[PDB]
């Protein structure tokens, strides 16, 4: 009767995407803005403008129609 | 996001071919209405003619764009671009005259794209009188819904703007060999803009497009990203996947070479052309 | 056009909602028709229309069709039988641990999906969770969803309807990711628990006062940026009830669900994905089976 976690699998069709806590030590959080503390304050992080950006790089990339 | 959007499912297409096909029939359907409405006569625009004077007002949209206040986000006017060029896949130039339908067009899309503009400033933006700009008013909000079932309510458009900086973050960070990426950015822009005078944006993936965009600007800068496409984006392993986007980078860059803009000369006569179907039909 | 207004089922502030069947085919579908007059058409249809052609997952409402005249324009979707506000203020049934277990899973795993296409639903309360006769709960009322992940894009507060508002959006910050639907989470699965609204007030400060009386007054060491939102005015250093004390009914796995979901801070607040990893989930009793679940016969 458990419920049982697993991922959404939703098929990019391009490159690997960085995990959001991986891309501080990846390095890519160097190459966007920082948030200030305003946005900060309301859970805006410079992460979620640079996950968003690499993964609108990455999606559909290997895809043809 | 783009891998599971409308715009990729029914809004990208598998060549220019395709594209010719809608077109063609589009153009066709217009005229057993006009025939029925009114004969095969002169009056009516050819499929190549619908081209270039959707080609010259999609450079109108574009000027509206540029001097519009209060100013205006690419992704609106991306979004307005995209809308005009997928209005002009099933839609003629001679039911639907594209004076109106741009500006139909840039309304819907600041909306879609929550940029705040109300009616007043919206035509305050037309190089008319207040009665001219006040029947402007009247006639986009006429087309504003026949826009909208046209798109088929497919508002969300994928622009290759955000995919653009996604690879710029990538590049700064995970191939340090081209030392300033950033460098790439005005021609890359500026061939972004050439790829949109093309049916690129319904050929080929936003992402494909800004990276054809950033590769054409490397290669033009006399630098070669191979190691790349092949290392970074891990094509190095998979191989037939490095062809076929080479093979989808270079059909691009053809576009942008087979490309010829409106002339003058062919614009003031086919504006001729169009009017009259317009005092009609 | 195709369809049959068959009931009116309700206002909303932008639209009245008809229970209608679409002669084609044995969908029974609420029809939502806005209400108006030089604007064009009403930037809350398109919302919807924008947003939701583009989503599709089971616990998110399914935009059938859209279609209009002039400025004015219909929304179809699927009619859902019930939803979930009714069910809380429903005096005879009974919400077991399996049952609250249940609505708050597909709560969770629709709004992880969200999430992940890059959108905050911002309205999210007990009305805006409709669920069907099948016992699928589907988000719904995304007139007002927003996409977020734009460093250059101010949004609004005034999102959410007050009693589930989040403290960021009531401090009126500017700039916030989903922490604005998970605060809403919390309050909805607070008040699956105690059948009445968690935090009933009506100001946007007796919000913040009724929000700090029960949860505590954060400190700088939970919310470390709090002071430099626009509207951050210093309150009483309330004691905050502990959580035990508040829902005494929980176990130690729904009272770490629940104190991780009314976290201060928006980014130390659970995400829907960590929140589905919590061992409440995956612990004994498992979710009651959405055809089991409760169906209020009036
Ligand atoms: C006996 C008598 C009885 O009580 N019967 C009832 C009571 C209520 C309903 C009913 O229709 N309830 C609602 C109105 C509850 C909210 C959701 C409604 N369905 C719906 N489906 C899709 C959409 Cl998009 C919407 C919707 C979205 N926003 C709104 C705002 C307001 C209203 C609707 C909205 N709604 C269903 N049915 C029966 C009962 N016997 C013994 C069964």
């Amino acid at each position: 009767a458990l419920y049982e976690y697993q991922p959404l699998q939703i098929e990019t069709y391009g490159p690997h995407v960085p995990e959001l806590e991986m891309l501080g030590r990846l390095g890519y959080l160097n190459h966007v803005r920082a948030a200030s503390p305003q946005d900060l304050a309301g859970g805006y992080t410079s992460s979620l403008a640079c996950h968003r950006a690499l993964q609108d790089a990455f999606s559909g990339l290997f895809w043809q129609p | 996001m783009y891998h599971n959007s409308s715009q990729k499912r029914h809004w990208t297409f598998s060549s220019e071919e395709q594209l010719a096909r809608l077109r063609a029939d589009a153009n066709r359907k217009f005229r057993c209405k006009a025939v029925a409405n009114g004969p095969n006569d002169p009056v009516f625009l050819e499929p190549h003619e619908e081209m270039t004077l959707c080609k010259y007002y999609e450079k109108r949209l574009l000027e509206f764009c540029s001097v519009f206040k209060p100013a205006m986000p690419r992704s609106v006017v991306g979004t307005a671009c995209m809308y005009f060029k997928r209005f002009y896949l099933n839609n003629s130039v001679m039911e639907y005259h594209p004076r109106i339908i741009m500006l139909t067009c840039a309304f819907l899309a600041c909306k879609v794209d929550e940029f705040n503009v109300s009616s007043p400033q919206f035509v305050g933006n037309l190089r008319e009188s207040p009665l001219g700009q006040e029947k402007a008013l009247e006639q986009i909000l006429e087309y504003e819904l026949l826009l909208i079932q046209q798109l088929n309510f497919h508002l969300i458009v994928h622009n290759p703007y955000r995919p653009f900086e996604g690879f710029l973050i990538d590049l700064k960070t995970r191939y340090p060999i081209l030392e300033n990426p950033e460098i790439l950015r005005k021609t890359a822009d500026d061939f972004l803009n050439r790829i949109a005078l093309t049916d690129a944006y319904l050929l080929y993936t936003p992402s494909q497009i800004a990276l054809t965009a950033i590769l054409s600007s490397a290669s033009r800068a006399g630098i070669t990203m191979e190691s790349y496409l092949s290392e970074s984006l891990m094509l190095k392993e998979n191989r037939t996947c490095l062809s076929q986007l080479l093979d989808i980078m270079k059909s691009m860059r053809n576009l942008v070479k087979k490309y010829e803009p409106p002339r003058s000369e062919e614009v003031a006569v086919l504006k001729q052309k169009l009017e009259r179907c317009h005092s009609a039909e | 056009k195709r369809y049959e207004k068959l009931d009116f089922l309700g206002e909303g502030q932008f639209a009245t909602v008809y229970k209608a069947r679409d002669k084609n085919t044995n969908q029974i579908v609420a029809i939502k028709k806005i209400k108006l007059a030089k604007d064009g058409i009403n930037r809350t249809a398109l919302r919807e229309i924008k947003l939701l052609q583009e989503l599709s997952h089971p616990n998110i409402i399914g935009l059938l069709d859209a279609f209009g005249h002039k400025s004015n324009i219909s929304l179809v979707f699927d009619f859902m039988e019930t939803d979930l506000e009714v069910i809380i203020k429903d005096n005879s049934l009974v919400l077991t641990p399996s049952h609250i277990k249940a609505y708050m899973l597909m709560t969770l795993q629709g709004l992880e999906y969200l999430h992940q296409h890059w959108i905050l639903h911002r309205d999210l309360k007990p009305n805006n969770l409709l669920l069907d006769e099948n016992g699928v709960l589907k988000l719904a009322d995304f007139g007002l969803a927003k996409s977020f992940g734009s460093p250059n894009r101010a949004y609004t507060h005034q999102v959410v309807t007050r009693w589930y508002r989040a403290p960021e959006l009531l401090f009126g910050a500017r700039m916030y990711g989903v922490g604005v639907d998970m605060w809403a989470v919390g309050c909805i699965l607070a008040e699956l628990l105690l059948r009445v609204p968690f935090l009933p007030g009506d100001s946007d400060l007796d919000q913040l006062t009724r929000i700090f009386e029960t949860l505590g007054t954060p400190t700088e060491e939970q919310w470390p940026d709090m002071c430099s939102l626009p509207d951050y005015v210093t309150f009483k250093s309330f004691p905050g009830i502990p959580l035990h004390h508040i829902f005494s009914a929980a176990g130690d796995d729904l009272l770490d669900l629940i104190q991780g979901l009314f976290l201060f801070n928006p980014c130390a607040r659970i995400t829907a994905t960590q929140a589905l990893k919590m061992k409440y989930f995956s612990n004994r009793p498992g979710p009651t089976p959405g055809c089991q679940l409760p169906r209020p016969n009036c």
